[PDB]
């Protein structure tokens, strides 16, 4: 079980909650059998300066071999004062600082959620914190650590867990450098694992017949027609929600209402207004 | 003889919180809480189609998104003039109430229980404080761990209930201005009730008992954490279409006195918050959010809300105290057996014990039980197949306010629409009421004050600082937004 540090910047913790909803494997199995989640402020036992010190002791022991999950975007305005994630040595730690410290020494960075991957809502029109995507922030600072984007607001648990297993199985078969190269090969131009983001929702939507017939729902509660006029962004969205659906398979956005394109890099503004085409 | 302790991050909460206390003669004598992360939803929302708000604002928090969804659609309902169908009112209650169960179960087991239970000998359950003050027997402790692990599946099932009519979770698609987007079918109501049975059983047989049990091993924790002993409830879960009967009814409790809830008496101070000096003292209808991250003297991105100048707390304790319902059966039983206390209604714990570190865990477990009956009712009240939504037009100019109770306390959204776009949007959230800094008058926030008097007999293992905080179930993403 490789060591994993989970750092939260400008996040809503939705990435962590969706992971707790993992079915196969259960979250208990992921934690106890797949990864060693050494730092995670929402669920870990210790606290404060000691939790940070523990992470540093593990980071220094496993330099170059630990995996760094980043939730939320990184605010660069005001010298990082818009996201303080901890304090050690009477020294406040910003997300900018923390990412410069640990980013270089990770085997890989998993930017989970649209905020970390692409900037998302904290980076949208009207914001003023300098919210920055992880891959951009690292490049801007000369950090060459590979980044895998697992977007979505939130991602499906299978997308996060699935990508970790994908990379761990690659690394077992081909070693660290070779395994990560095999991973990059299966990323699309937006950094996303094609197993989960390789198919367009609309092209696979069960209401595609109604769409072509031009039969549109006019009220949300009308489950016969296509949802396009209500605002469905399925036609511009790459995810497998039509197949694996959500929360143990009980529903998904297009059946219930509309797709809002939460996995795409221009979320939210490029997918807004949500409730008109 | 004064020692200052700083804890950043406070873990097993949601979001970014620094706690700084001064310890004197083995007790906290001063406290400051800093919400360290800001996003600025109230400015981000400006200029948008108002209907977008009921998706955007959920991203305030991924633990309680259905609460922000609810407050937003209620505010939009008033602004748009939308008459929500009766069946949609019930569907909303089913969507939202199911996350009350998830959030309360999540909090006690996966955030709070490690305060009292030693987990397996692997990360993230180790390492921890050498002297963690973990008092439980080997037998009860393993029961703790067994229930923690079971709670993982139970809370996942709660989100399955949410998603059945809500579309997915976190971040529901199923609540919009005008009602609910998916009519409950008989088939999916069975799927909802099937899961509800499993959660009910876990709540009645495991969660409520273990809170009383574990508390009995920590009776000193009922004698600290009283703070201001002042509470707020704004009402939640409409029981009719008149807007006057609710599962939790509004009310304020302060200085031993019950008083009605008047929202014009809410103001948000910013002297010790990182916002422009000129924006202080505002009611939410005139609220302003101008970040000032370098402003001297400030130490938090959380505004300081005050009710008529009062610093109040919110949450299950606040609601159960204000509403003073009947206690659960097993609560009466175990208060008798394990604490030598005779009680029928929630206030029979008395003010000192209810307003305590461990009392707030008790209030949360009791409320979880209380909610079981509400949901059962709505599963009977709902009419499979009946329409749940109206499709209202966007108003050119309007305002609305949505009031509800999030799992962690009172929540309101206010929206002002101008030119068919959002002109102002102001959020007064639950952990805002609990985890705020001093107001312009130097009065501390609710948890800042409740920390006063907490025991720290071992400055190197100061476990009671964060234990007290966790009893309030904080969510700093909600508090700052
Ligand atoms: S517009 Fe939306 S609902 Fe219609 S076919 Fe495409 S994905 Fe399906
Ligand atoms: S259906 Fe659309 S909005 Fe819903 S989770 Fe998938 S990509 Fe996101
Ligand atoms: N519950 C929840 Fe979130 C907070 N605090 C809100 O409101
Ligand atoms: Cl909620
Ligand atoms: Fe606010
Ligand atoms: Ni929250
Ligand atoms: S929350």
């Amino acid at each position: 079980r490789p060591p994993v540090f989970w750092l939260q910047g400008q996040g809503c913790t939705g990435c962590s909650v969706t992971l707790l909803n993992s079915v196969h494997p259960s979250i208990a199995d992921v934690l106890l059998k797949v990864i060693s989640l050494e730092f995670h402020p929402t669920v870990m036992a210790w606290e404060g300066e000691h939790a940070i010190e523990h992470m540093r002791k593990v980071a220094e022991k496993f330099k170059g071999k630990f995996f760094l999950v980043i939730e939320g975007s990184v605010p660069v305005e005001a010298d990082g004062k818009y996201c303080i994630i901890g304090e050690a040595n009477h020294h406040e730690i910003s997300m900018v600082d923390a990412l410069k410290e640990f980013g270089p020494n990770a085997a890989a960075v998993l930017a989970v959620g649209t905020c970390a991957a692409y900037g998302g809502i904290p980076a949208a029109e009207g914001s003023e914190t300098g919210a920055t995507a992880v891959s951009k922030f690292l490049g801007d600072n000369g950090i060459k650590t590979p980044v895998v984007n697992i977007p979505g607001c939130p991602p499906h648990p299978d997308w996060i867990v699935g990508t970790v297993v994908l990379a761990l199985d690659a690394i077992k078969k081909n070693g660290l450098e070779g395994g990560l190269a095999e991973v990059v090969k299966v990323l699309d131009s937006d950094g996303r694992p094609t197993p989960f983001f390789g198919r367009n929702i609309h092209e696979n939507c069960p209401y595609l017949d109604k769409y072509d017939e031009g039969v549109m729902s006019a009220t949300f509660t009308d489950k016969v027609g296509c949802r396009y006029d209500l605002g469905c962004k399925g036609p511009m969205t790459m995810a497998d929600c039509f197949e694996r659906k959500w929360n143990g398979g009980v529903n998904w956005c297009v059946q219930n209402a509309v797709c809002i394109g939460c996995v795409e890099p221009d979320f939210p503004d490029g997918k807004s207004p949500f409730y008109q085409a | 003889g004064r020692t200052t302790i700083a804890i950043d991050p406070v873990t097993r909460i949601e979001g970014h919180l620094k706690a700084e206390v001064v310890v004197e003669n083995g007790k906290v004598v001063d406290a400051r809480l800093s919400g360290g992360m800001y996003r600025g939803f109230e400015t981000i929302l400006r200029g948008r189609d108002p209907r977008d708000a009921s998706q955007i604002v959920q991203r305030i928090c991924g633990v309680c998104p259905t609460a922000h969804s609810t407050a937003s659609v209620l505010a939009l309902d008033e602004a748009f003039g939308a008459k929500v169908p009766n069946n949609g009112r019930i569907t909303r209650n089913l969507i939202f109430g199911a996350n009350y169960l998830q959030s309360h179960i999540l909090h006690f087991y996966h955030l709070s229980a490690q305060d009292f239970v030693q987990g397996p000998d692997t990360a993230p359950f180790v390492p921890r404080f050498p002297k963690s003050d973990l008092r439980l027997s080997k037998e009860l402790n393993k029961a703790g761990v067994d229930q923690y692990i079971e709670a993982l599946e139970v809370r996942r099932i709660c989100h399955e209930m949410v998603a059945l009519f809500g579309g997915r979770m976190p971040h529901v698609q199923g609540q919009v201005v005008g009602g609910a987007t998916e009519i409950p079918t008989k088939e999916k109501l069975v799927e909802y009730a099937a899961r509800f049975k499993k959660v009910r059983d876990f709540v009645e047989q495991k969660y409520v008992p273990v809170v009383y049990t574990i508390g009995s091993k920590y009776k000193d924790m009922f004698k600290v954490g009283q703070g201001f002993k002042a509470a707020l409830c704004v009402g939640a879960f409409p029981l009719d279409n008149s807007g006057k009967k609710h599962l939790f009814m509004p009310g304020v409790y302060a200085k031993g006195k019950d008083m009605p809830f008047d929202p014009s008496k809410i103001k948000e101070y910013v002297k010790y918050s990182w916002f422009a000096e000129e924006t202080t003292g505002l009611n939410y209808k005139e609220g302003k959010t101008i970040p000032a991250p370098d402003k001297a003297g400030a130490y938090s991105f959380v505004k300081a809300p005050r009710y008529d100048g009062l610093s109040l707390e919110v949450g299950p304790l606040a609601r159960m105290w204000v509403n003073n319902p009947e206690l659960s059966p097993v609560g009466k039983k175990l208060l008798k057996d394990l604490f030598g206390i005779s009680a029928k209604k929630f206030r029979d714990l008395g003010e000192e014990a209810a307003f305590s570190l461990m009392g707030r865990h008790v209030a949360r477990a009791e409320e979880t039980y209380y909610m079981l009956g509400a949901i059962e009712g709505w599963l009977k009240e709902i009419k499979a197949g009946e329409d749940t939504v109206v499709m209202p037009a966007v108003p050119a100019s309007a305002e609305g306010t949505g009031f509800t109770e999030a799992p962690r306390g009172s929540l309101l959204h206010y929206v002002k629409v101008k030119d068919s776009k959002i002109d102002n949007y102001q959020i007064v959230s639950a952990s805002l009421w609990n985890c705020n800094p001093r107001d312009d008058m130097g009065q501390r926030g609710a948890v800042e004050e409740a920390l006063i008097g907490i025991p720290v007999d071992d400055i190197q293992n100061p476990v009671n600082v964060a234990r007290l905080i966790r009893a309030f179930d904080p969510x700093l993403a909600c508090a700052v937004h």
